[PDB]
């Protein structure tokens, strides 16, 4: 089978590789909503699925922000659970061990609280042991 | 409840219309009792409260000029009595409270039935006549000490002075407790306790006080007991029982807590 | 693109993926949606907060499954008392803001609060109970028990491992009802803190009530000297009436000690040392009768001798057996010429945890690592004739796999000779624990060791514990000491310090378990010329400033005699010295004045003392601990900007 | 056979009390075979005589002889009325009351026999504290601490005067129905 990316490149692919996604096995078979390098990894990951290996897993995530993000759409428009699942562990990793200033800032995210908010947030945050 | 009750930890056991009050002594708190309560609860209502020097009250409560003489202490005392409606209570006091339960009596001895005294003493520091204490000096080693742990906490380090440092063997025991408190507090309490002197005082005294002492106690002197009976004012009996250390009424039970029932429950003294 | 351009599922899935609760409080204030996103996707909540301010008590948390009320301040103080007749409002107000729970633990110090709590959630699947003071007085047996018999009810797992009761509770409330007990999927009994195990009756009685268990734990006595002991016929019963265990989990209550000296043959004044009333043939047909079993744990405190055909039987008729925890079970390895048999015929073993086995030696060391080469964790205790060649040729042998290794009580294997022993596996090994035994007569990174267990006496230093081998561990995270010994007989120390700052070696080290509970020593009143334990307590605690530590769970000495664990004014003042620290879990008690001392440590945040001992403090006239107290340290420490 | 087997040595030792000797042994050897009263419907192990008499001697002497016989042990001597002496009032024991004392020494030695001299002028809270650990078979200790009985056996020494219910005060009416036998011992 030979799929086709949204830019218009196509790439052949095995059996049990497409049938390792949900919405390909599903369902030429245009992709107008994925890149290229986007379904090199993808497929590479669904190659590696079909042939101890969190070391594969981690070193498959050595990319930058932008293209985990389109990971994590591509996976999520294919529909493959270990996708989807490994890079929300990835994304989530990120998550711990910073303050709320350091997500904003690695995360390019705008904050929306007053200070009487912040407050009452953290005051119903002291109801949990840490 | 009210502030006072709040402020002592008073708690109210027992039943029956007449009340024992006991008092611990300074280092310990309330929790010293434990094993003496259960004896009591069945015919007498018992009284148990912390002194506001002890390490179980609020810190911030200890007035540093009101609990540098020990009239504090006896008004704290009364003011306890008064507030629970208290009468003709049986005392029950440790080292250095039965002094103060002894000028609370001599302030109002309406409040007071009796004394149970375990190992008093008027005054701690010896004389060249009077020997019913200490030496000044194996008191001054220990003031030092808490001195030099105050000062420690002051600067955010660990105060690391004990009394098994001393090298007396009886300030070891006797002091023992005198580190179970907030640093400042330990030295205000042990200044007020070196500064004591209830000698001129005794012939006041008139509720009975029934005086108990370990056998040839290292620590405070047995000739204590005769001093008292010869000075106090009032009727007074002596009693010796065969125990040693600080705290006779937890670490020997079974023969502390007989001589404390007899002597509570026998009252012609 | 960002996260709030993502749609919305996979930034919930994102978030379900945070488990540590201090990021997701972190997370929770990013912005408003991730607010929303962060309430409705946390599933586990353990409340922290006082008896007094339950009222104000958020409702944000509407998504939560499981939810821990047995940590709430005071420790262990009653949530509902009868004697208030609004306790009765503190069950609505849970089941408002918890509507959603499935799995609950709470602190039963009154059979109010679980008639009162415990029937708020229809839908509860797994209950929790938890007390570690006296039992109530009831007309009856098992009558708190049978409160948590509802009309409408499901309760699946029952875990009464930290609930003290009489064992006859158990089975007075179980056959109450027999749909509560036909509806049981799992049920935890194995409490230390019984006085004596359950009877064979008792274990027969049990098992008829419920059978459809799948995992089963029991804290039961196997001494034949006392009369009703469980023996062939509890077992026999255990597997005829639950056919589809697949966790059975027996033991004696001296085994489940904290103290070696209570379950130590070796350390105990000729008690056990005697055949229990199990036989070969017996196990044979319990084994036999389980067909399901994963996990199997028979820690007596009595001895089996020649157990061999009986776990021989195990591989064979225990397919999916993965788990096999021995207390003093004999003959478990003797091997002729070349061939296995006892455990070593177990090749589908994942662990294997051995205790107290005389006939076990080298070779039969040897023999267990041949046969079951898929272990992954490995524990032996009170073997006196293995030796370092035994253990290192097991470990080489079972290199590709072994990541858990624990070696106490051995008396030919010191620290340097366990730390030798397993060389092979240096730069594998994960968990390790190792007993601080410095007279044992007769590269080295440490790459993936993250977790230290350390036993040693009272009184002797930490220090060689760097020469013995433990050098270079660039992972090393944990590290647990337990302390145990009697220190009334002992001397004034030599050498001033512990020897903690011997930890700063480590350089990852951030959290620590300093067990010294297991201490006797007087507390307040040395008969003459003694020390009393704040002495040791400076001992133990000098220098544990200096560690960069973030989590320290401490454990007072205790004195005994007069039932007490109080902190002393050195403990208390050294921890005060913790800069860095984020968690501190004292787990015994302490006055006010103590404890106003921890307000100088800036970062803070969880402090609570804990008396999980049996058994805790009844009241504030017993102990130096006060209601009051607490709160205002509470008050005073959330108070801090 | 059990009766008399320890029957012949307690006349060896305490010929004095021949009746009273064969009256004991009796009960021990029921309570032991299992012919004795019952903790509700479930057996139990512990057994609790009361040897009244004025001979006290010969009572200890003779519980000596069964802890000799049955279980080949010395006796356990804890004592609670005005009979204190060198050995009873141990310091050694640090804090410990006579309840105390009662709770350790049963649970270090779940297998022997028990003497408890006087239990007439023991206090209200040991009689109590006795009285509880009868029924529910344990035992508190001071500190709240439940203690299993074990079978250990209880003999407790009064100084009343077979029992008759007519010389025993009313106040101990209570321990002597619970009790399962009560002997008395001539003078």
């Amino acid at each position: 089978i030979v799929l086709k990316s949204s830019d218009g490149e196509s790439f052949e692919v095995e059996e049990a590789v497409a049938l390792e996604s949900q919405t390909i096995a599903h369902m030429g078979v245009p992709l107008p909503n994925v890149t290229s390098k986007i379904l090199a990894k993808v497929i590479e990951y669904c190659k590696r699925h079909v042939e101890d290996l969190k070391a594969w897993d981690a070193d498959f995530m050595k990319i930058d922000q932008a293209t985990l993000f389109e990971l994590i759409l591509a996976a999520n428009y294919l529909n493959i659970k270990n996708l989807l699942d490994l890079t929300c562990q990835t994304v989530a990793d990120m998550i711990k061990g910073k303050t709320p200033e350091e997500i904003r800032t690695t995360f390019n995210i705008k904050n929306d609280f007053t200070p009487e908010e912040e407050e009452e947030v953290r005051r119903e945050n002291q109801w949990a042991f840490e | 409840m009210s502030s006072i009750g709040l402020a002592h930890n008073v708690t109210i056991l027992g039943s029956g219309e007449t009340t024992v009050v006991l008092g611990h002594g300074y280092g310990t708190d309330q929790s010293v009792w434990k094993l003496l309560v259960p004896y009591l609860v069945d015919d007498y209502k018992v009284l148990l409260y912390d002194h506001m020097g002890a390490g179980t009250t609020n810190p911030d409560y200890f007035d540093f000029d009101r609990y540098s003489s020990l009239e504090g202490y006896s008004y704290d005392l009364i003011a306890i009595l008064e507030e629970f409606q208290v009468s003709k209570c049986i005392y029950v006091g440790h080292s250095m409270s039965s002094m103060a339960a002894a000028v609370a009596s001599i302030f109002r001895p309406d409040l007071f039935h009796k004394l149970v005294m375990i190992s008093p003493t008027p005054r701690l520091i010896n004389t060249e006549e009077y020997y019913g204490g200490f030496e000044q000096k194996v008191m001054d080693e220990t003031l030092r000490s808490l001195d030099e742990n105050f000062k420690s906490l002051s600067l955010g380090t660990a105060p690391l002075l004990l009394a098994c440092d001393l090298e007396s063997a009886a300030m070891q025991e006797y002091c023992r407790t005198l580190f179970n408190m907030r640093p400042d507090i330990a030295c205000c309490i042990t200044r007020m306790i070196c500064g004591l002197d209830l000698r001129p005082y005794l012939g006041h005294v008139t509720v009975p006080c029934h005086i108990i002492q370990s056998s040839n106690d290292i620590m405070v002197p047995v000739a204590v007991g005769e001093y008292l009976r010869k000075n106090l004012g009032g009727p007074s009996v002596v009693e010796v029982m065969p125990t040693e250390g600080h705290l006779p009424h937890l670490s020997m039970p079974e023969v502390t807590i007989p001589v404390v029932l007899r002597h509570i429950r026998q009252d012609i003294t | 693109t960002a996260l709030n351009d993502l749609p919305d599922v996979i930034l919930s899935n994102i978030m379900a993926g945070v488990s540590d609760v201090r990021s997701r409080n972190s997370a929770s204030l990013v912005c408003h949606k991730w607010y929303l996103l962060e309430r409705a996707t946390r599933s586990a909540l353990t409340l922290r907060g006082n008896i007094r301010d339950l009222f104000m008590l958020p409702t944000c948390f509407q998504s939560t499954s499981h939810l821990d009320l047995s940590l709430i301040s005071p420790w262990g103080h009653p949530l509902t008392s009868a004697a208030d007749p609004d306790s009765a409002l503190i069950g609505h107000l849970l089941r408002h803001a918890f509507p959603s729970v499935t799995s609950l633990a709470i602190y039963a110090r009154d059979p109010s609060t679980i008639h009162i709590v415990v029937p708020q959630w229809p839908d509860l699947e797994r209950l929790k109970l938890v007390r570690w003071h006296q039992r109530p007085q009831t007309d009856a047996a098992g009558d708190e028990l049978k409160l948590l018999i509802s009309e409408c009810g499901t309760l699946k797992s029952l875990d009464l491992s930290s609930f003290y009761c009489w064992t006859d509770d158990v089975p007075a409330a179980l056959g109450s009802c027999p749909t509560f007990a036909a509806n049981l999927k799992s049920l935890n009994l194995l409490n230390s803190s019984f006085s004596e195990g359950f009877k064979s009756d008792e274990i027969k009685a049990i098992t008829k009530a419920c059978p459809n268990l799948r995992e089963f734990r029991a804290s039961c006595m196997f001494d034949p000297r006392y009369i009703g002991h469980a023996g062939d016929e509890a077992l026999v019963s255990i597997s005829v009436n639950c056919p589809k265990l697949e966790i059975l989990h027996l033991a004696d209550t001296n085994a489940l000690s904290s103290a070696r000296s209570d379950f130590d043959p070796d350390e105990r004044e000729g008690l056990g040392q005697e055949e229990a009333k199990i036989n070969a043939a017996t196990l044979i047909e319990v084994f036999s009768g389980l067909p399901l079993l994963e996990e199997l744990a028979l820690d007596l405190c009595n001895n089996v001798r020649d157990s061999g055909p009986a776990l021989e039987v195990l591989n064979s008729k225990c397919p999916k057996l993965k788990s096999v925890k021995l207390g003093q079970f004999h003959g478990i390895s003797l091997p002729v010429e070349s061939k296995l048999d006892g455990i070593a015929l177990c090749q589908g073993l994942e662990s294997l945890s051995i205790r107290n086995v005389d006939d076990l030696t080298d070779m039969g060391l040897i023999a267990i690592g041949r046969g079951c080469y898929r272990l992954a964790k490995f524990e032996v205790y009170g073997c006196k004739k293995i030796t370092v060649r035994g253990m290192r040729t097991m470990a080489s042998l079972l290199r590709k796999t072994l990541v858990d290794v624990k070696i106490a009580a051995c008396k030919k294997l010191g620290a340097v000779q366990s730390l030798k022993a397993l060389e092979p596996i240096q730069d594998r090994v994960e968990r390790l624990h190792i007993d601080c035994d410095w007279d044992c007569p007769d590269d080295k990174t440490w790459a993936r060791l993250r977790y230290v267990s350390l036993w040693i006496f009272v009184g002797q230093l930490l220090t060689p514990l760097v020469a013995a081998g433990l050098n270079d561990c660039p992972e090393l995270e944990e590290i647990s000491i337990k302390v145990e010994g009697d220190c009334r007989v002992l001397s004034r120390p030599t050498v001033r310090e512990f020897g903690l700052t011997t930890l700063l070696n480590y350089p990852k080290l951030s959290r620590m378990h300093l067990d010294c509970g297991d201490i006797n020593g007087y507390a307040h009143t040395a008969p003459s010329g003694q020390m009393d334990l704040s002495l040791w307590e400076r001992f133990y605690l000098i220098g544990v400033g200096h560690l960069g530590l973030t989590e320290l769970n401490y454990w007072p000495p205790q004195d005994r005699d007069v039932n007490q664990r109080s902190l002393s004014l050195p403990a208390a003042g050294l921890l005060q010295e913790c800069n860095r620290l984020r968690k501190l879990f004292i787990h015994g008690t302490a006055h006010e004045h103590f404890m106003m001392f921890f307000l100088r440590i800036e970062g803070l945040r969880d402090v609570q003392l804990r008396a999980d001992y049996y058994p805790a403090p009844e009241n504030d006239m017993s102990t130096e601990m006060r209601a009051d107290s607490c709160s205002r340290f509470e008050v005073a420490l959330n108070r801090r900007q | 056979d059990l009766f008399k087997k320890l029957l012949k040595g307690m006349t060896e030792k305490v010929w004095w009390q021949n009746d009273a000797a064969a009256a004991v042994a009796a009960t021990v050897s029921q309570c032991k075979l299992g012919n004795g009263k019952r903790r509700g419907v479930l057996s139990k192990g512990d057994v609790w005589l009361l040897f009244s008499g004025p001979d006290r001697v010969g009572k200890r002497k003779m519980v000596s002889a069964l802890s000799s016989l049955v279980y080949g042990t010395n006796p356990i001597m804890i004592q609670l009325g005005s009979r204190q002496d060198a050995g009873d009032g141990n310091s050694s024991f640090r804090g410990k009351t006579a309840l105390d004392k009662i709770a350790e020494t049963v649970k270090r030695s779940p297998f022997s026999v028990i003497l408890l001299e006087d239990i007439d002028e023991a206090d209200m809270l040991v009689r109590g504290s006795i009285k509880q650990a009868m029924d529910r078979g344990r035992i508190r200790d001071s500190h709240g601490r439940e203690i299993s009985l074990g079978n250990v056996i209880f003999v407790m020494t009064a100084s009343w005067h077979k029992l008759s219910l007519q010389c025993v005060p009313f106040a101990f009416h209570d321990m002597v129905s619970r009790v399962d036998d009560a002997v008395a011992f001539r003078a």
